[PDB]
């Protein structure tokens, strides 16, 4: 298990660096070999089984994703139900949680697009996951009421 | 290696109304959306 | 960055059958190419030589799509098609728009 001890600049996010060029600590280049004031950029960890807590090897994983803007492929553990149409429910289309009647639609979604937003930036077009079809949404608490 | 070469000065051309990409993956119709990003200048 | 196998390097290539994308420590030649070669027995042009890199090692990402056959023959006349692409490199993602 090794770590990059020296680099002439810090990284950008999500950038890998597996180079092994010798890092010139001094101002004099040493033509890529080891010597004085120019050191090997990688250093190996020392993980003894009986060394301090701050030196014990820790396994890390990072799950990086982006939510509710593209066709989902990973789904949660929830079991699906059958949608109740022309009546307003607590729907759940690939993660979003709202309230409103649903209706059919005939918009021409590009294959790489899965959502559709109106001027207000709210959802006005959706694609059902199981059934490939384009629909639209409206609220149900609507209409003014004068007394 | 290839050596049958004849160098010339770098030729230039005017690129106009080119280098526009969809900035996201959301369906959007009848909207005058504005964005700021790495775009090819007109 | 340097393109001399001291650092990683991306390489996108259609070899007339598939498209291969390799991010791998290539030691490139000064004049990379693809060698199409022409046959006299039949009027068929085919790719024969692949001399882009002298080596490939220490490498993680690699993709090859489905196979496809494409007309690489010598077509005489105007450019009957245009292809535009845009390449960006933002926070560990190499974005290709086509
Ligand atoms: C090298 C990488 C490479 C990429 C990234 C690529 C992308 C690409 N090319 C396509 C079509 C196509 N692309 C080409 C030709 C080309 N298009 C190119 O980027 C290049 C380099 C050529 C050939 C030199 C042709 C002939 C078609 C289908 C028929 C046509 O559009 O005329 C398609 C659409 C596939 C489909 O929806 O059915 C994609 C995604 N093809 C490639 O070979
Ligand atoms: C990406 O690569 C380039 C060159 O390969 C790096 O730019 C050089 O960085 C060193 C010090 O790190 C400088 O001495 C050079 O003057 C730089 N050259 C140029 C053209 O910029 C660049 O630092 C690398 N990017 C990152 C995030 O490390
Ligand atoms: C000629 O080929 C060798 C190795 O293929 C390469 O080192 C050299 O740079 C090339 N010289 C020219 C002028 O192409
Ligand atoms: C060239 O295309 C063939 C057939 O698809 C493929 O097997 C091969 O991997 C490609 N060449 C390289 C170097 O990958
Ligand atoms: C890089 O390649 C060389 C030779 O194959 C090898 O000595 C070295 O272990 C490799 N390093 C990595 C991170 O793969």
């Amino acid at each position: 298990y090794l770590y990059r001890l020296f680099r002439k600049s810090n990284l950008k996010p999500f950038e890998r660096d597996i180079s092994t060029e010798i890092y010139q600590a001094g101002s004099t280049p040493c033509n890529g070999v080891e010597g004085f004031n120019c050191y090997f950029p990688l250093q190996s960890y020392g993980f003894q089984p009986t060394n301090g807590v701050g030196y014990q090897p820790y396994r890390v994983v990072v799950l990086s994703f982006e939510l509710l803007h593209a066709p989902a492929t990973v789904c949660g553990p929830k079991k699906s139900t059958n949608l109740v149409k022309n009546k307003c429910v607590n729907f759940n289309f690939n993660g979003l949680t709202g309230t409103g009647v649903l209706t059919e639609s005939n918009k021409k979604f590009l294959p790489f697009q899965q959502f559709g937003r109106d001027i207000a930036d709210t959802t006005d077009a959706v694609r059902d996951p199981q059934t490939l079809e384009i629909l639209d949404i409206t609220p149900c608490s609507f209409g003014g009421v004068s007394v | 290696n290839l050596t049958t070469r004849t160098q010339l000065p770098p030729a230039y051309t005017n690129s106009f109304t080119r280098g526009v990409y969809y900035p996201d993956k959301v369906f959007r119709s009848s909207v005058l959306h504005s964005t700021q990003d790495l775009f090819l200048p007109f | 960055t340097t393109l001399d196998s001291k650092t990683q390097s991306l390489l996108i290539v259609n070899n007339a059958t598939n498209v291969v994308i390799k991010v791998c420590e290539f030691q490139f030649c000064n004049d990379p190419f693809l060698g199409v070669y022409y046959h006299k027995n039949n009027k068929s042009w085919m790719e024969s030589e692949f001399r882009v890199y002298s080596s490939a090692n220490n490498c993680t990402f690699e993709y090859v799509s489905q196979p496809f056959l494409m007309d690489l023959e010598g077509k005489q006349g105007n450019f009957k098609n245009l292809r535009e692409f845009v390449f960006k490199n933002i926070d560990g993602y190499f974005k290709i728009y086509s």
